[PDB]
């Protein structure tokens, strides 16, 4: 004979079916990141490493490297062909 | 006044005067409205706890 109770049933229901699914998935996903450029990370020095914190970073990686590259490349080169040639 | 040769406002109105009493009033809701109120409240406060923390969150 009792009413039924929605705002008091709400244990069991949830935000339709989608929303809750999403909602384990958005809040952590914001939960353990760096707020705002954390550990950049910059500073590398290991001849590899020195091209990619000198030369070979994507905030322009234009064509000077592989110019520079090419050059010692043929400098290299032309050594070699004195030797054999 | 309005009547003379009654004969029967007496039977009348000793008949009402034995029947004001009908019976006890039964005021007895007390056994299973009580315990669905308090199933209210428990699980209400429950549930208001609960989207609470979900309006934090």
């Amino acid at each position: 004979v009792s009413t039924l109770i929605p705002p008091k049933v709400v244990s069991s229901k949830n935000i339709g079916s989608a929303p809750n699914a999403k909602r384990i998935a958005n809040v952590v996903h914001f939960y353990k990141s760096l707020p705002q450029g954390p550990a950049p990370a910059i500073k590398a020095n290991t001849r590899l490493a020195r091209y990619k914190a000198k030369y070979f970073d994507g905030d322009n990686a234009s064509g000077k490297p592989l110019w520079h590259f090419a050059l010692g490349i043929i400098a290299f080169g032309y050594s070699m062909e004195y030797y054999f040639h | 006044s309005v009547l003379k040769n009654t004969s029967v406002i007496d039977k009348i109105e000793s008949y009402v005067k034995q029947y004001k009493p009908v019976k006890i009033d039964a005021s007895k809701q007390l056994q299973v409205i009580e315990s669905f109120e308090k199933h209210a409240m428990t699980n209400a406060k429950e549930t208001e706890s609960l989207v609470s923390k979900e309006l934090k969150d």
